[PDB]
């Protein structure tokens, strides 16, 4: 309790010096980074947990990003055969607007798609940029995984 | 036990061989005594055809086999390793064949599962892959390279890059490298009543009359020719039909003539006479 | 009245002396191509080997005066400061600013692909991506990586548009035509392939990278994972023979199946990318820019320089290399042109046989003393003597 106060709480000193207002965005990026990660640190046993049981390729690779390990998933997506993922993968991290192609890319597929594989499908709405606020919801995982791991 | 095709060296120097024990040997015939070299074993399946490359890419040979990997393997001061194996076909491969010197150092290879990957050499140990899938029905036996014909410049001539093939549909289809890249089915050629089982495009004696030859399944030999170039008409003519199937058939380089392989146990040579009908030259063995 | 050609290169020369010396090189484009499309439009079948000397002409003073303006326009501007926080994006514009050795080539590059061709925009396009499959249900997952996944599912007559389609988007992006590339993609229906391609720019936040404050924050971040993941894509069968030479040349690296048509200049193109990329990379390696993490697979770490470029490609493509105004092309891009002026003139004493050599040579040499007093005089002379005798020849006493 008192390490995650203290991240998000307690003031963050950036050695660097810098022009000025760009520091306000440093800052936060290193605050964001730090409280990221902290929180991989308690999700990771659930997670690996999980993905130890998973009996499939694609699960995992949506596991590891829960994991915030984009790499590894990526990895495994090369490996599964799963190439085209796998470049898609790379993107996440990328607050590109990647994300309205995507959101498109859902939308068509919930307009007919008669078949898109249940967990590639949660990995697009991941890059979509809004994964539980838009419609091929990832609320439904909300019983299945630690509101902290969402 | 048994062999399946065995061939001779560019030079008359080695003499490759491969058999259904999975196993590739390497024979050398100086003064006619063959004396193994080397017995590359890798193959899960009998080796059915083998082809030496060019040596002007040093000393290549390839051999394809039922284990639907086809490999090739090369050679450093007696080192003869592997550099490369390829495993794109999902079937057996019937057949492989090296594409005439010029065009560089490509590799073709008809599978069962009715495929023909061609492999083209790069800087390296890459090697880049060109499918075609589904270009027989039932799978492919034969892959013959077309004759390399050169078509204000110093420049090294665009080839029509053309191969034919035989296989379980009863067509021998031939192919053309599109300007593109990939290649396209020029044509077909369904004159066999059964499998063909092979396919062997006739080097042209600098003659532009360029020949074919196939046999199949139901025992008939055909001499499919073309009367001019860019015309096409490939109109087939009847060599002879045995009574049981023809296995191989192989152009000899100057007089064009066919060693007729199968039926009996027996092989046999036929020459076009002055007639234009074949007749055999003579009884092998 | 063809034969008045003569008039319009030197008509250039009679504003200048009125005038200013880099239109001079532009209107030499202009010119040449003018005369292109004459002997193009309606001809014998002689006039078209005529005709393409001539568009050939024009594009060598396109390059030529693309190159010079840039070196010697070239007016120190400010260095730019980076920071280790500051983006990769920015430290690849930096690279771009501070190397003119590479951004030369960039200019090359924009120049062949300014030069490139591209087929017609795909008529009758399918609604939908892979609706035959789709139609005979066989797909179990409709996303691209289900065939790669598994064997034999799509259907014929889908792989035949992939093929138009990965073709065209293909030659778009020789082309430089990225934009309109998207827009097919978009359109066609492939926004998962879309994606792919937004992949190339590099990340640029305008909060951080004062620099160039932009709106928005675009680029990925995680290059060269995307770099990578595009390169293994490409080394993976069983994708198209166009779709695979994309991924290819994004990843800056070289293709095969494709490259039996490629011709010099679109050789020379996809040569000069991998330079340009590696060299980016090891630029960004060097600052410390890239993450361990991300160098997931091997890449090609060496660069060629540019004289190795051409000296290759010359031995792949010899007849076009071995072509005259083709040599000068190089030659410029080599930034040794004086050095090929006086070695031309040292064949007059077979250039004779091409009637546009030899103009080209002189007009080309007026040109260079003018932007930079350049050129020897003696060549100069020797030119302008052997091309003053041909306006006799010619009977075009009048403009001498």
């Amino acid at each position: 309790t008192w390490t995650l106060c203290e991240a998000l709480w307690g003031h963050l000193k950036e050695l660097d010096s810098q022009l000025n207002e760009p520091r306000e965005y440093i800052q936060i990026l290193e605050r964001r980074r730090a409280f990221s990660r902290w929180l991989s640190c308690t999700a990771t046993p659930q997670i690996e947990e999980e993905v130890s049981l998973k009996n499939s390729p694609v699960e995992a690779v949506f596991s590891y990003l829960t994991g915030k390990r984009i790499s590894e998933a990526c990895s495994l997506a090369q490996q599964s055969g799963d190439h085209r993922l796998a470049l898609l993968l790379s993107q996440f991290v990328g607050s590109q607007s990647v994300r309205e192609l995507l959101t498109m890319q859902l939308v068509d597929w919930h307009q007919l798609q008669a078949f898109i594989q249940d967990e590639r499908l949660r990995i697009f709405a991941l890059l979509a940029g809004k994964p539980v606020q838009l419609s091929e919801k990832q609320i439904n995982v909300c019983s299945q995984l630690d509101w902290k791991r969402s | 036990d048994m062999i399946h095709d065995a061939q001779m060296d560019y030079y008359g120097t080695r003499l490759a061989t491969c058999s259904s024990d999975r196993s590739v040997k390497i024979f050398d015939v100086r003064n006619g005594g063959q004396i193994l070299i080397a017995d590359l074993r890798g193959h899960e399946g009998p080796v059915w055809q083998v082809a030496w490359a060019h040596p002007m890419y040093g000393n290549i040979l390839a051999s394809c086999s039922y284990d639907r990997k086809v490999i090739i393997w090369r050679e450093e001061n007696g080192t003869w390793e592997k550099s490369h194996e390829h495993a794109g076909h999902d079937s057996s491969v019937n057949s492989v064949c090296w594409a005439p010197h010029d065009y560089g150092l490509i590799l073709a290879c008809g599978s069962s599962d009715g495929a023909i990957s061609l492999l083209t050499y790069t800087g390296e140990g890459q090697w880049e892959v060109k499918k075609i899938n589904n270009a027989h029905t039932i799978g492919c036996n034969a892959v013959s390279w077309a004759p390399a014909v050169v078509p204000p410049s110093g420049q090294k001539p665009n080839y029509i890059k053309r191969f034919a093939s035989g296989g379980c549909d009863n067509l021998i289809k031939l192919w053309k490298e599109e300007e593109d890249g990939q290649w396209k089915e020029e044509q077909k050629l369904e004159a066999h009543s059964d499998w063909v089982r092979d396919v062997a495009w006739a080097p042209s004696i600098g003659l532009p009359t360029s020949t074919i030859a196939s046999c199949s399944q139901d025992g008939r030999v055909f001499i499919w020719t073309c009367d001019d170039a860019s015309s096409n008409t490939w109109s087939p003519k009847l060599l002879h039909k045995f009574n049981d199937v023809v296995w191989h058939v192989s152009w000899s380089i100057t007089a064009n003539i066919l060693a007729v392989s199968g039926g009996d146990n027996k092989v046999t040579l036929w020459k076009e006479s002055v007639d234009g009908q074949w007749v055999c030259i003579s009884d092998v063995n | 009245a063809s034969m008045s050609m003569f008039s319009d290169f030197l008509q250039s020369f009679l504003k200048h002396s009125s005038s200013t010396v880099f239109d001079l090189v532009e209107e030499y484009e202009n010119i040449c191509g003018s005369q292109v499309n004459i002997l193009s439009k309606i001809k014998f079948s002689k006039t078209a080997s005529m005709l393409w000397l001539l568009q050939q002409e024009m594009v060598t003073w396109r390059l030529l005066a693309s190159l010079y303006r840039d070196r010697i326009q070239s007016a120190e501007e400010e260095s730019v400061v980076t920071a280790v926080n500051a983006s990769e994006k920015t430290v690849v514009e930096a690279l771009f600013q501070r190397d003119s050795l590479v951004r030369q080539s960039q200019l090359v590059v924009d120049w062949l692909e300014s030069i490139a061709k591209d087929e017609i925009g795909i008529e009758y396009a399918k609604s939908v991506y892979w609706e035959n499959t789709l139609h005979t249900p066989l797909v179990t997952e409709l996303d691209p990586d289900a065939p790669i996944r598994q064997k034999m599912p799509l259907d014929d007559l889908d792989r035949e548009d992939e093929v138009r389609l990965l073709k065209y988007l293909f030659t778009l992006i020789r082309a430089g035509m990225t934009e309109e590339a998207q827009r097919l993609c978009k359109r066609c229906g492939q926004a998962w392939r879309a994606a792919t391609l937004e992949g190339w720019k590099l990340y640029h936040d305008p909060n951080v990278n004062g620099g160039t404050e932009l709106e928005p924050v675009e680029g990925n971040p995680y290059r060269r994972i995307w770099k990578i993941s595009c390169w293994r894509m490409a080394e993976d069968e069983l994708f198209n023979r166009y779709e695979r030479a994309i991924y290819a040349a994004l990843s800056g690296n070289l293709k095969q199946l494709l490259p039996v048509c490629d011709t010099w200049e679109d050789t020379v193109w996809a040569y000069f990318r991998v330079m340009v990329d590696s060299l980016v990379e090891q630029e960004i390696q060097t600052s410390v820019a890239t993450l361990d993490e991300t160098e997931e697979l091997p890449r090609l770490g060496a660069n060629w320089t540019l004289e190795k470029v051409f000296e290759e490609l010359q031995a792949t493509d010899l007849e076009e290399n071995q072509e005259h105004y083709h040599i000068v092309q190089k030659f410029l891009i080599l930034g040794d042109i004086d050095g090929l002026m006086d070695e031309f003139s040292k064949w007059l004493s077979r250039n004779n046989l091409p009637g546009h050599l030899l103009r080209f040579m002189t007009h080309l040499i007026l040109f260079f003393r003018t932007l930079g007093l350049q050129t020897k005089e003696e060549v100069s002379i020797e030119v302008l003597k052997t091309y003053i005798q041909l306006l006799i020849r010619e009977k075009h006493t009048n403009l001498i």
